[PDB]
């Protein structure tokens, strides 16, 4: 390892090619000494033609390198791109890499990897556009691997000229029946440590996904919100809930319904976390002009189910406000409001009954009975 | 060999058939330099589904637990030769697990050579030796005049393998053990590492002397971090590089945001005046252009230094560090207490790693960065 | 042709085993515990019907992972059958260096079942004709495992000594001898005897390593034996060998 | 202290007592009654 | 850039020793600008700092830089030119390497100055100029 790195100070400007050749001959022989050889060979004086051969020569053996080094090799591969060869080499790379085999040990090195990529595409634009084409153009095979999502996310997270392009690609992908749960499932289950950094991007996506039609799209957006809230940190959780609130309130029917289903998922998954962001959830009630009674049923279910967690009677606030809005709707000639108050009240009552509770339910139902009489 | 006529001899030499009809085998089975008594009666034919196998009580105590596997293996295994090979492997595994049980040191080579070598060191050095003579501990002195210990743990075979070296100091200690080397060799290496790291000790000693070091209280020799207290209810925590101690350490400031700001500003503007020929304190003093208190009164100065929520010091390692940005409160807290507090309240809003809220005592804008 | 029957439970549970194994390529199941039911002959028949040699490398690693988690250890003989079925064909098919996943799988499996794996795969790969770098790199990696305990290293040495000696044997032996493995004088004598009986640099490196790290064990007869095997000048590093030899005198 | 790998044992520097027996105080150390081989 | 970021390199030594790898490697890189900028950075390291841990390895490490620069003294015009303008500033801070600089200059000067009186062209002006098929360029600005 020592003598090799010392090579270029020693040799004159003549007998390089044969050394390059001989070294390439060692390179196919031994994988242990990929990195230092490549270091030297980037430093010596060679024909461009020899380089390209060595590029292909390393890339066939790309699976074989022990993990630690894999990063630095790609560094080489991705400094060693022209404008014109971009898409072949990228397509090959995209094919040949795995992320499946590798996995503190695995994850750290992968993280470094993705750093290297991030760097590469930050500091040279063409890699980005070619790379997406190398997923878009490989629409054919259903078998797409953990990698392709992660990379699309990353590029969305970075340079923002491409966002529309990514969005179009991701729609065409979803309708086409490529991109699906089990992919996203394994994505967020394995590569969380990468993705956590790039929440913002995920949601600037997810908002764009739900606004369209085609229930499979919208369900994909659902899964985004779900895992986003499941696996990240607090700030992300808050942004999730806020976004969902937005989705409900502004809303149209499909979107709304999905969003409410998601709400249900969030609360049943992790109520404890949802409780401290219940506050924004409550402010929906200021907006009911838009919502249909079915939706209302789910909405009050959510709110009440959150409310009568035993520890946050400190914030029985929501309980009082819901009692208030019940009171106001029931107190109306208009059947359109009457039904809302009725359903809300009864549904609330069902939830609190898992004897002050008994006093509440009795008073509630007697009032409802009297109004509906 | 291929056939079970010589292969059996070669793989279990000490099983001698007693009977003419090779039906009674008797003798010893070998495993990690230990011969165990064994007697293996076959039926009239060569079948192991049913066979007798009696042992020494030594072998029973060593084949405790694995009773089910051998009974099972007798039925599943085709030949006797293979049964012996397989039985040996399992006995190997069993003893390899019971190495807390079967461990001994040879009297000749060992005890004498060790006494010679400790004499070769000198008896001013040795401080501790265990009654099993496995562990020993040695002492050395800095040129600065500090005592540093080194623990060695010795096996049955000391000169063959490396002895387990445990040392305090914070850089990873690397000991080139040879079979020819001895305690004096590693000792010289130990002093060498001490004299290399000499500067780091000198730095940390100057800090622990002339400053109110706070939270490595009674610091070990391994400890590289130093939370220094300065002024009142504000602190600077300092991490120092052992290889380059005199070089600038990573440092930042806890306390009141309105109080901390002129320290960071003054540091930033004057940091070029940092000079790595002086000491850390002698540099910091003209860099930050302030002095430290030298034990104002460090156990109780005049402040209920408890959390003012939990009213304790030392919650789970954590110190009162998060304070108010207010002259009238200045109330310290813990990260945990103040977090749980602010996360409850309705007024609080969370940015990325920050929560803004009202100080419990004075209801003024207080920031917490996780 | 041998008309062997799988155990009743095995014939019955064979599709159950095959389903889960198929699933593995896309906590161990109770199905794997049935492996302890098989005789070695039965294991041989079962592995073939399972098509264990046709798993992908990923499936192979997962299966090895499962086997390492299996309650009590496999007997030597059943483990041997499994080892040969899993890796022999794959290793012999290697042209380029073994993939990262392959090397990892093999080395991770070796660590627990050291003797069965080494004895099953070491001999036939090295004795296979046209064995090349692609094969020897894995053997070098095996002998380099930290998990290859000193006694297991001794066993590997004993096994290597029985092979015919060619350049590939010299490389693997040098790699194993690099760990400074202890040897009885009898085994050391066998090593030296085979050693003393030449034109290649690999043989020179092997000879130099033995002459330098095990100098304390080298008798006068062994020194002369080394001297004779080094005599020709085609060998590389003749002078250094000469120096080491003179140092032993 | 599973139980004990090696048998580590100190003397108490008392002589050859045959027929030891213990009364457990837990009050204030442990107090045994021995009969020394010399008949004491 | 490097001048701008230099107050970092004053403080933090890990940054320096991580930069040194990049400079040394770019010294041999096949692009021309690689050595120009690598040179530049080298001069910026020797200009602004004494220490680049004992103050014996400091001097030897500076000398190692200067030795690589000694090789650089045999290159094309640009590299030598930059070295020269740098050397004044290196002196005007780092007096400690005075001698190791000045001999280094005089040697290279004494290639193109003749020490005998009563030879009227005391400088070999052709020897300064290399010609490779009618393409004719200066090396070593005297
Ligand atoms: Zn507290
Ligand atoms: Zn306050």
């Amino acid at each position: 390892h020592d003598i090799i790195t010392s090579l270029p100070e020693i040799l004159g400007d003549s007998q390089h090619a044969d050394v390059g050749k001989e070294l390439s001959d060692l390179l196919i022989e031994n994988t242990s000494l990929t990195v230092p050889i490549l270091d030297v060979l980037s430093s010596l004086r060679l024909d461009p033609n020899f380089l390209l051969k060595v590029r292909q020569l390393v890339m066939d053996k790309l699976s074989s390198i022990r993990l630690e080094d894999l990063p630095v090799i790609i560094k080489f591969i991705l400094h060693s791109v022209t404008a014109m060869d971009t898409l072949e080499v990228i397509s090959e790379l995209r094919e040949k890499l795995d992320l499946q085999h590798c996995v503190s040990s695995g994850q750290s090195c992968i993280i470094l990897l993705f750093d290297v990529i991030k760097s590469a595409i930050r500091y040279e634009k063409t890699i980005s556009e070619a790379w997406i084409k190398a997923i878009e153009n490989t629409a054919s095979v259903s078998e797409h691997k953990v990698f392709d999502l992660v990379m699309l996310f990353i590029i969305y997270s970075t340079n923002t000229q491409t966002k529309k392009y990514i969005d179009r690609v991701l729609r065409n992908k979803i309708r086409s029946g490529c991109i699906q749960e089990q992919l996203l499932q394994s994505t967020f289950s394995v590569h969380y440590l990468v993705l956590k950094d790039m929440c913002s991007s995920i949601l600037s996506l997810a908002q764009s996904l739900l606004h369209s039609l085609d229930q499979s799209i919208i369900s994909f957006g659902s899964l985004l919100y779900k895992y986003a809230f499941k696996f990240f940190d607090t700030y992300c959780q808050q942004e999730v809930v806020g976004a969902l609130v937005t989705h409900i309130c502004s809303g149209n029917e499909a979107e709304v319904d999905t969003a409410l289903d998601v709400l249900l998922e969030l609360v049943v998954l992790n109520p404890s976390a949802m409780m401290m962001n219940a506050v924004f959830v409550k402010g929906i009630l200021d907006y009911l002009d838009n919502i249909s009674p079915q939706q209302i049923r789910k909405l009050f279910y959510v709110l009440s189910t959150l409310a009568f967690s035993k520890q946050n009677e400190a914030s029985s606030h929501i309980q009082d406000d819901m009692h208030l809005v019940i009171r106001k709707q029931l107190s109306s000639t208009v059947f359109k409001y009457k039904l809302i108050g009725i359903i809300g009240a009864v549904t609330m009552a069902g939830i609190m009954a898992a004897d002050e509770q008994c006093t509440q339910v009795t008073s509630l139902l007697q009032l409802v009975h009297s109004c509906s009489e | 060999m291929a056939v079970t006529e010589a292969s059996l001899l070669r793989q279990c030499p000490l099983l001698l058939p007693q009977n003419r009809s090779k039906t009674v085998y008797e003798g010893f089975i070998s495993a990690q330099g230990r011969d165990f008594h064994l007697r293996i009666v076959l039926p009239e034919d060569l079948q192991l589904k049913n066979a007798r196998l009696l042992c020494s009580w030594q072998l029973r105590t060593i084949l405790s637990g694995y009773h089910r596997i051998v009974q099972q293996r007798m039925q599943h295994s085709p030949d006797l030769m293979s049964f012996m090979m397989e039985l040996k492997m399992l006995l190997e595994v069993a003893l390899k697990n019971r190495q807390e049980l079967y461990a001994l040191p040879p009297p000749p080579q060992f005890y004498s050579s060790l006494i010679e070598e400790i004499g070769t060191l000198g008896w001013d050095k040795l401080v501790y030796a265990d009654t099993c003579f496995s562990t020993i501990k040695l002492k050395a002195e800095d040129a600065s005049g500090r005592e540093h210990l080194i623990t060695l743990k010795l096996k049955a075979k000391y000169p063959a393998e490396s002895p387990d070296y445990f040392v305090d100091f914070p850089v990873p200690f690397c000991a080139s053990w040879t079979p020819q080397s001895s305690l004096i060799s590693i000792y010289s290496q130990f002093l060498a590492a001490i004299e290399s790291l000499k500067a780091f000790w000198d730095v940390m000693d100057e800090i622990d002397e002339k400053t109110w070091v706070l939270e490595p209280e009674k610091p070990p020799r391994s400890a590289t971090a130093r939370r220094i207290a300065l002024g009142n209810n504000v602190s600077i925590n300092i991490e120092v590089d052992p290889r380059h101690p005199t070089m600038l350490p990573e440092c930042f400031f806890l306390g009141a945001d309105h109080v901390v700001k002129p320290l960071g500003i003054k540091l930033s503007r004057n940091i070029h005046l940092w000079d790595p020929e002086n000491s850390v304190l002698q540099n910091l003093k003209d860099v930050l252009e302030i002095d430290f208190p030298a034990r104002a009164i460090l156990e109780k100065s005049d402040f209920t230094m408890d959390c003012g929520i939990c009213y304790a010091y030392q919650l789970d390692g954590t110190i009162p560090d998060q304070v108010c940005d207010n002259s009238q409160c200045g109330q310290p807290f813990h990260q945990i207490c103040l977090y749980e507090w602010l996360r409850g309240l309705l007024t609080s809003r969370q940015s990325f790693n920050i929560i803004f809220g009202e100080c419990p005592y004075c209801s003024k804008p207080i920031t917490l960065k996780m | 042709a041998e008309s062997l029957e799988l155990p009743k439970a095995i014939q019955d549970q064979l599709p159950r085993l095959q389903q889960l194994l198929k699933t593995l390529e896309e906590a161990p199941p109770v199905e794997l515990q049935l492996l302890h039911e098989c005789s070695p002959s039965q294991m041989d028949l079962l592995c073939a019907q399972l098509q264990l040699p046709q798993l992908s490398d990923l499936g192979l690693l997962r299966l090895c992972t499962w086997l390492l988690a299996l309650s009590p250890d496999l007997s030597l003989s059943n483990a041997t059958v499994l080892t040969r079925s899993l890796f022999l064909g794959r290793i012999l098919s290697l042209t380029s260096s073994a993939s990262r996943l392959l090397t990892t799988a093999l080395t991770s499996f070796c660590a627990k079942y050291t003797y069965p794996v080494c004895s099953a795969l070491l001999d036939p790969v090295l004795q296979a004709p046209g064995t090349g770098p692609a094969q020897t790199e894995l053997l070098c990696c095996l002998v380099k495992m930290e998990s290859l305990e000193p006694d297991a290293q001794v066993l590997m040495l004993g096994q290597i000594l029985e092979l015919p000696w060619k350049e590939e044997t010299f490389l693997v032996l040098q790699s194993l001898l690099e760990r400074q493995v202890e040897m009885t004088p009898e085994k050391f004598s066998v090593l030296m005897e085979k050693l003393c009986k030449t034109t290649s640099m690999a043989y020179a490196k092997l000879m130099l390593t033995v002459m330098t790290k095990y100098q304390a064990n080298i008798t006068e007869t062994q020194r002369l034996g080394l001297a004779m095997a080094l005599e020709p000048n085609t060998t590389f590093l003749r002078k250094s060998l000469k120096a080491a030899l003179k140092h032993l005198g | 202290r599973p139980e004990e790998g090696p048998g580590g044992l100190p003397p108490m520097l008392c002589p050859a007592s045959l027929n030891i027996c213990s009364v457990v105080s837990l009050s204030g150390g442990t107090k045994l009654l021995a009969l020394s081989a010399k008949g004491r | 850039l490097l001048k701008a970021v230099q107050p970092l390199l004053k403080v933090s030594m890990s940054m320096r020793d991580c930069l040194i790898l990049v400079l040394r490697k770019a010294m041999f890189a096949n692009q021309l600008d690689a050595r120009k900028s690598a040179v530049a950075g080298f001069l910026l390291l020797l200009k602004n700092f004494k220490v680049l841990y004992n103050s014996v390895a400091n001097e030897t490490f500076c000398l190692e830089i200067m030795d690589s620069l000694r090789r650089c003294l045999s290159q094309q015009a640009d590299v030598r030119l930059m070295l020269y303008e740098g050397f004044y500033d290196v002196l005007r801070r780092n007096s400690q390497l005075a001698n190791s600089v000045m001999q280094t200059l005089l040697s290279q000067l004494k290639q193109f100055y003749e020490p005998k009186p009563d030879l009227l062209p005391p400088l070999k002006l052709e020897a300064c100029i290399l010609t490779q098929g009618d393409k004719i360029s200066l090396q070593e600005p005297l």
